[PDB]
């Protein structure tokens, strides 16, 4: 991540990370909405900095300081740069739109007022089928990621030595290899619990209602796609078992 | 310190989120209450031994029967969730969630877990489940489902307040050591 956005998005809630005196100013309706845009915002930033731990750090690092087989790397990190690409993209789009909502004077106090629009966009079209077939290929490819890395860990002393070297720092407590795959994987789940809230607060402009409800059905769309596409690969399986 | 893994299962409305939000920030978040939990590691001291115990919810993944049991792999001790408020949370632990998590996690430890506990002295949690010939899950209830599915035991909690939180797991540490 880039201390720009850390920063904007560091408090716990919209209702923290805007100067009380703005704060003040607005219906707790209003206050409600935008902590639940946050949350998504703020998460969708998390999501992206897990996928740049995965390409940088740990890929790259591979590739560079084990001279380790590209094959085996991308056995261990399935859709880095394609899941990357659509995620920053996706981030780059909500941050230009708080970004165009701060107030002149202030890089904090800002409203968000239309979402659904491009929810819509990024759960339709093009994009939407794109992730569609990039998770459809990840979480199939999920459990044999374990199992390779898991192998490497136990058997190979400098794959052992450089995990134990990059995950060390404390800010990596919860980014180790298997808990990046976990946590892109259940990314996906998380986009309708967060719309439905943000569309629980979003009754005051009807079309605004209709857009995240829209945008609800795509995401729901999507995600049974996704589960019906799956299917556990197993390292060296015999076509007899497929 | 020895990495353990942990994975909270239950219905939609068990309040396994909340339960993993209050122990991880240890407290009840005063100013918003997060709408998703992503990851934690948290550092346990449990009967003299370092644990350092990853959380893991499987909220938004009841529907997609493909994608939750990818929560699974390694998991060391699993909470199974019901919500006292609930009764008909609990009759779904046995026949659908207890068939799924011993397939995917055989041999794990289970702990069921009773959300809530304080919507038991609530009038209209009372009133709301009267109106549909039901009660609050009483302890005995919930304990005689732990003892029918094989769980490891049977705790009860209160996210709202914190009240046995902290409890359930570090029991939750000492289950996946054994
Ligand atoms: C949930 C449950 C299961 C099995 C079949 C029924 C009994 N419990 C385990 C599977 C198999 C693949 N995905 C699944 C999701």
């Amino acid at each position: 991540s880039m201390e720009m956005d850390e920063k904007d998005f560091a408090a716990d809630s919209w209702s923290l990370a805007v100067d009380s005196s703005f704060l003040q100013q607005h219906k707790k309706e209003v206050m409600k909405q935008q902590d639940v845009i946050y949350e998504l915002i703020q998460t969708e930033l998390h999501h992206v900095r897990t996928l740049k731990i995965m390409t940088r750090l740990f890929r790259t690092g591979m590739l560079e300081e084990l001279h380790l087989e590209p094959g085996v790397v991308q056995g261990l990190f399935p859709c880095v740069d394609e899941l990357s690409d659509i995620h920053t993209r996706f981030l780059s789009q909500l941050l230009e739109r708080r970004r165009q909502a701060l107030c002149p004077g202030s890089t904090r106090n800002f409203v968000i007022h239309r979402l659904g629009d491009l929810l819509i966009s990024q759960f339709s079209g093009p994009s939407a089928e794109q992730m569609c077939k990039t998770y459809s290929e990840f979480c199939s490819r999920h459990s044999k990621a374990l199992k390779l890395y898991k192998e490497l860990y136990a058997r190979d002393k400098r794959f052992q030595q450089f995990i134990r070297k990059v995950t060390r720092p404390a800010v990596l407590k919860r980014h180790g290899v298997q808990e990046c795959i976990l946590l892109v994987t259940q990314r996906i789940t998380k986009y309708p619990l967060l719309i439905s809230r943000i569309l629980q607060h979003s009754h005051g402009i009807e079309e605004e209602r209709q857009d995240l409800t829209t945008a609800l059905g795509l995401v729901k769309e999507l995600l049974s796609n996704v589960d019906e596409g799956i299917y556990q690969l197993e390292k060296g399986a015999r076509l007899q078992e497929i | 310190a020895i990495r353990k893994k942990l994975v909270i299962v239950g219905d939609g409305a068990c309040g396994k989120t909340c339960l993993l939000i209050v122990f991880s920030k240890d407290q009840f978040p005063e100013v918003y209450v997060p709408t998703v939990f992503e990851n934690y590691v948290a550092d346990i001291e449990v009967d003299g031994k370092q644990v350092e115990l990853a959380l893991w919810d499987t909220a938004g993944q009841e529907d997609y029967d493909r994608l939750r049991p990818l929560s699974y792999p390694d998991t060391d001790v699993i909470l199974m969730c019901f919500s006292i408020d609930s009764p008909d949370s609990l009759e779904n632990i046995p026949e659908k969630w207890t068939p799924e998590v011993k397939h995917f996690c055989p041999n794990v430890p289970i702990i069921l877990v009773g959300n809530k506990k304080d919507l038991r002295n609530d009038e209209h949690t009372r009133r709301e489940l009267a109106k549909m010939k039901q009660e609050p899950v009483k302890p005995e209830e919930g304990r005689d489902m732990a003892n029918r599915i094989g769980a490891f035991g049977y705790m009860e909690c209160s996210a709202k307040t914190k009240d046995g939180v902290r409890e359930v797991f570090e029991m939750a540490t000492r289950a996946a050591l054994q």
